[PDB]
């Protein structure tokens, strides 16, 4: 439908850019998809090593983003930002080792799957700039697929293992490791933000987008009596 | 070695960077991109597909949520009455949130371009009758009666003759663009109001249902943009992701 | 000096961006620059307004630069490629909506199940003709969509704090399908508003009796199995409700033909259904 | 001196950068390279060598390690019995993990291509007989009968007649690339089962061996490739290296 | 051997990449080969200085890589990570003295040694990001050798010099050697974690990676009474 | 502006990489882009189904353009590149398997025993005749395997805590060979499944009873000691045990028949046994 | 990497310095400028009123 | 500035690094070399001796 | 649902008040010589 199809209309010269709502302005900018907290105390991650299970869909401003899409294949740029609790910049260097999928996960802190002669490892200290990669696409698909209907086995689909149900593995990318490069425990306790910026995006499939709480990383689960409306309501549909 | 001189944005990270970093993996070329249907190069795409517009944004019940995406043209007593209202804002707070574009509107600051309003009859084929449906530019209130709102751009909708119009909300604004009006100072901002009025009434027969229902599908046209990528409003999460 | 190795090197879209590196996915983003027939099968869709493509794309087989399978598929092409009718779901006054998920919907029925069921691989496209026949007298819409991977999302026990996963039954409830516990987040959080982004096409009662939405293969996969994966769920729903008066038909059925587009088998072993 | 801007990936040790470092010896040049027989300059090449695949992974008795390279065909009572069954990824843990391919496929995450299982037959001359060596396709479990396992992939060996088969397991996959089932959800990237199946018996004279052995040897075809260069997990170091 | 030598095949346009499957690819990912501790108490390295032999198979990642072949020619870049135990950043200088085979090895932390006029030093801070080199392939060989079967020397190969079987002294590189830059006992105990990159690589004769556990540094010894399989196992062949 | 002094400059294969430093090491990595005689001897090959080329490549003399050491080489080329007969060891049906080290097998016998005695500098292939015969009734294999660079680990005191180096008659066992006493790690950690990637020929039975490996010199150098430095290590190892029935012939030997090829010795001085 | 050398000038923060700073939206257009009437390019137009 | 990124050999002093360094002397030129006899340019003439 | 594996058509009878049902000549032989309730029955057109 048109314009002069419906109104009397003047020339308008537009010479609007339509360049900010493509796929690299609006998924280029790094947003934070996961935090990683290496306390001193706690039951957290206490040994002064961590191991995330790279997962996007956990910080959920970027994850309603890329469920806009169904299938999104990107670079990332993956911006590691280091600090305590109190963001102070203390004197640590850290480890960060990307352990892919069938690489050895470090079990603890001295872990010679720390020793990186084939994983990604970025040594940096604290007190360096937020340490900053570029992530290839990755997947053994041709794209990532934050909509996976379907199961990753065979088999009777069972109650037991109906967490399966959502899981693709062209997504599980591995486990993100750090630790604290020493064979002591570290002096300050420290958290680790990740930030992603999806570089080279291409993206198929627009889905509507989450209007409910995400409540967990793996599925599009909502909670069920707080259902809330995709908008702001009103008294009367005759008014305002 | 080479004399350089580091300058004030050194060692920040900005996060819309478009930056070069250094590759974790050498030689990985990537799985090769099969043709996936459905590629999106640009959100403009998604914000001309129409999307159900909640006019019908007054039953926050959970039983009775599938009733703001429809509102009922009922038999009326033949004036210029009012069936349904609602601000022409893809960005604000409202009826637009359920949208496509006006939840792409919500990660974006400005928004520039003609809206399109699909309105969809769904009522019997029995069913006739008249809708005026008038956009108000910016300046007008709440037209009190039919005869206030057709002095705006307004369409006239037989609905028993052709079941969908399209009211096109044309961009008519003092700014080249909008930046998303909310009830302050940025109503400055707003495209004014979209009201709904039976234009003759909703005729009936024996045998077909005295109430009927409009499905309103808004979108944009093909020479609506957005500029200023912002984090959106129109969704906070508040329980943590476990 | 670069391998030519980002995330959009297949694509055709030209990208200016700075690397420094010999890899290109180091690169900055930088910016750019009326009888159907198939089978031994018939319908009609005289009263539609269009058959709606999905994504604007017809199902073809698979390319060959596309596969990665080095098995010879089988493409069946009658036995396969044909309208199939699932039993009708009945429109009522308080009819919440229902999915389909596909092939799930047809891995039991005919050579196609057989197909699916004998194959670890599967690739085919869809025509999926719901129609819903009522009188000039009925009224109510359908939005008849085709959302690709639909995730069913669970209530998560309605305050939020259970884990729950749906079950088999309701990811993949066959031929029968599932009705819709709560259309307005389509049991996936996901607003059903903005459900026409993806293939849709209105049952408006006054206006169409049928709905044919041509669904291309849509996977990140050139193959994929048709009995865990579900590549797209059809949601019929009723955004305007269904009404009459008392006299009138109450029996208003939605019938589901579905035709699988060139079908594409590969991987053959023994017939396995789930 | 020139203005510069440091970037986030400022002062971090990538262990996968690929640099330029400072040279300790400013002016060295290295002893020249000679000819040396058995240059790789591709870790494929090996991937592309049959070596033994221990298909009998199960004497983990170190007097019994050498039972681990090959598996016993048997005279049966002539149906189509079960003689051996392997999963077909090379990257699981199991019977792969003895081969090079296998081994090579624990410095990588994805692999893809055909493989190839060569069954070489050590009985006797004299020793005559079938199988049915069925690779079944991801889908299918393991096959309760011969019946049940021919409508994979098969070859019939007649190793009297041919003392070397090869099972060519060909790449079926929904994904281009597969990244080592485990035991879990990764099991999605199963490369399916190999099962050896008697398709007539092991028929033997008088004065030839009641049980011969069949001396798997796998490797990868030519289509074959790597890609995701990871850290091995086919070997753990325990015991520190004093 | 084919594949419509075996099925029936349909035609795959095959794009998949053999680039990282290179030499290169596979080992110019930077593993630890060593780990200095320069303690403040103890007997390790007490002096504040340490001379390290310079020897890659201490560190089972990077040696297991590297045995796959036989012989190997490459330039190194080797990166040496330097903190504390607890893995803090303190303000200490190190002097990194490449110590080439028949130099002076360092004797003391003020040895005249680490007057470096010919020896390849490197002088970096702690709060530096870690000190990166390219060595070259320095052997007097054509490459070097995991694996030598035989002896540097001639003579009688009695059992009280069987250590020097598989020695090669196209190997031994030198020391590396480590100290504070003091006259006096640093205030810190530090830990030197020596990263190599291989570069510019060349490899000959492929052998078995090694399927046991490593155990001394300069030969292939293996635990005999725990002989552990290739791989793991399982109860009968005919099950999984 | 820059040394041409990287690892990789004598090699066929180009490299683009980016350099800061005028020495080329200093680089990054980058990316790229039947009756058989010798001698006086016959041996026979009609029963091995080809013979095995080391790593493809025949055993040349050594390339000037290769070759360090100026004084001239002696090149005996009959005395000396002949086929050389082991002692046999008898195949069982617990027999662990065998090695043999290179040229120390042959550092005894013959001319090229006193050309190896008298010079410090040696350089040969080999081409590695090992036959075995046996009937038809008979069965087994041997993973007959050229394994360079052989280098035997202990058991390091069985626990591995003990540092054992295998003695002089383990490292060098002579024309006699030594034992496997663990052929599933080859006595040095590494897996005899893995073997294969060396070059290596199968002497299975029923096929054929002879291996005929014909094996360059291997060697980082051009030159090298053949007392102190053994070039490779031959393994014949009993994959597939020997089997036959009580009747048949229990004695099967395994003759390792060895043809040293182009054998190049340098650096003449008194005979030196080691 | 390519080998520099920090002059004395580093990480100042000169006020009057035109440098090249890192840009906060990465595709943003501006609102095409319309002509307005009164433009000055130069404060010597105002000292000559 | 221009968008750069330190490396891991950034501030280390290795002292075999030919590098370039900042000149003491603006405008120093030396005095002239004479023609002095036994330049050796190469340590192997003191080799071969 | 064990029908519509067979040759079928999908009538709208409201919009188009004629269809027409082509049985296609799907035989072994090339006549039919009439099925009967017999041994004839092997030349039986099938069911509508
Ligand atoms: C060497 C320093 C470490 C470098 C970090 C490496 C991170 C690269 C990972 C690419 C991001 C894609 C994640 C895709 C899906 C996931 O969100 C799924 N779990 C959603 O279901
Ligand atoms: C000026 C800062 C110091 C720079 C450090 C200089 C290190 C270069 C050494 C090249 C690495 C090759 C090691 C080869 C064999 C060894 O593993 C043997 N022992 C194995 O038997």
């Amino acid at each position: 439908t048109s314009d002069e199809s419906m109104i009397e209309t003047r020339c308008v010269l537009n010479s609007h850019s339509t360049a900010e709502t493509t796929l690299d302005s609006f998924f280029s900018r790094a947003g934070l998809v996961g935090e990683i907290d290496l306390p001193l105390e706690g039951t957290t991650n206490p040994n002064g090593y961590a191991n995330w299970d790279i997962d996007i869909t956990g910080c959920a401003q970027m994850r309603r983003k890329v469920e806009l899409f169904t299938y999104m294949r990107f670079d990332a740029e993956f911006t590691f930002v280091a600090c305590t609790p109190t963001g102070q910049v203390v004197p640590q260097l850290l480890q960060y080792m990307f352990v892919p999928p069938g690489a050895p996960i470090p079990e603890s802190r001295e872990s010679l799957a720390w020793q990186t002669a084939t994983n990604p490892s970025v040594f940096v200290k604290l007190t360096d700039p937020p340490a900053q990669v570029s992530v290839p696409f990755m997947s053994p698909a041709s794209a990532y697929q934050w909509f996976y209907d379907g199961y990753p086995t065979f088999g009777e689909h069972k109650q037991e293992k109906d967490l399966e149900y959502g899981a693709c593995p062209n997504n599980m990318m591995g486990t993100f490791s750090v630790r604290t490069v020493g064979s002591s425990k570290s002096k300050y306790a420290l958290v680790v933000r990740i930030y992603m910026r999806m570089k080279h995006v291409r993206a198929w499939i627009p889905r509507p987008m989450r209007n409910q709480n995400y409540l967990f990383k793996a599925n599009p689960n909502y909670a069920g009596d707080s259902i809330k409306p995709t908008g702001t309501s009103r008294n009367a549909i005759t008014t305002l | 070695g080479f004399p350089t001189e580091l300058k004030p944005g050194t060692n920040q990270f900005l996060t819309t960077d478009d930056g070069v970093s250094a590759p974790i993996l050498p030689n990985f070329h990537p799985t090769p991109c099969i043709h996936i249907p459905g590629e999106v190069r640009n959100l403009l795409e998604l914000c001309q597909v129409e999307t159900i517009l909640e006019v019908n944004n007054v039953p926050t019940n959970a039983t009775s949520l599938m009733e703001r995406l429809r509102f009922p043209v009922s038999a009326q007593a033949g004036k210029g009455e009012l069936c349904a209202v609602f601000r022409a804002d893809p960005g604000r707070d409202g009826p637009w949130q359920s949208t496509m574009l006006g939840q792409l509107c919500g990660y974006y600051t400005q928004w520039s371009g003609s809206l399109e309003v699909t309105f969809m009859f769904t009522g019997s084929f029995m069913a006739t009758g008249k809708m005026l449906i008038a956009y108000t530019p910016p300046g007008g209130p709440l037209p009190k009666d039919r005869a206030t709102a057709m002095l705006g751009t307004h369409v006239i909708w037989d609905f028993g003759l052709q079941s969908s119009v399209t009211l096109v909300i044309p961009w008519i604004s003092n700014t080249h663009y909008r930046a998303h009006a909310r009830d302050g100072v940025f109503d400055y901002y707003t495209t004014g109001l979209v009201s709904i009025w039976y234009q003759t009434n909703y005729v009936v027969p024996i045998g077909a249902p005295n109430t009927a229902y409009i499905i309103a599908l808004a979108a944009a046209q093909k020479n609506f943009t957005m500029k200023l990528c912002k984090d959106t409003s129109h969704m906070l999460q508040t329980a943590s992701i476990q | 000096h670069e391998n030519s190795n980002s995330a959009t090197e297949g694509s055709t879209i030209n990208y200016t961006t700075i690397n420094y590196y010999k890899d290109s996915y180091a690169a900055t983003a930088g910016k750019q620059s009326a009888q159907l027939t198939i089978g031994n099968s018939t319908i009609t869709t005289q009263e539609a307004a269009n058959i709606i493509v999905g994504y604007g794309e017809w199902p073809s087989y698979c390319s060959d630069d596309d596969a990665t399978a080095v098995d010879k598929p089988t493409r069946p092409d009658v036995s396969v490629n044909r309208f199939y009718t699932l039993d009708t779901k009945l429109w009522e006054k308080s009819s919440k909506g229902w999915y389909w998920k596909f092939p799930d919907v047809l891995t039991e029925t005919g050579v196609f199940g057989q197909n699916a069921q004998f194959h670890y691989l599967y690739r085919s496209g869809f025509c999926i003709h719901v129609q819903c026949n009522a009188s000039k007298f009925h009224q109510g819409a359908l939005l008849v969509a085709i959302l690709p991977e639909y995730v069913i999302g669970t209530v998560a026990g309605g305050t939020g704090t259970e884990d729950s996963h749906p079950p088999y039954i309701q990811t993949q409830p066959g031929a029968d399908g599932f009705e819709l516990q709560h259309p307005y987040v389509l049991d996936a959080g996901i607003p059903i508003s903005q459900l026409t982004v993806c293939p849709h096409q209105w049952i408006n009662l006054r206006t169409n009796n049928c709905a044919t939405i041509i669904v291309p293969y849509m996977n990140t996969l050139p193959f994929d199995s048709a009995l865990n994966h579900c590549n797209f769920g059809l949601l019929v729903v009723p955004i305007s409700p269904l009404d009459f008066d008392q006299g009138a038909t109450p029996v208003i059925p939605i019938t589901i033909t579905l035709a699988p587009m060139c079908s594409e088998f590969a991987g053959l072993r023994q017939a396995v259904t789930q």
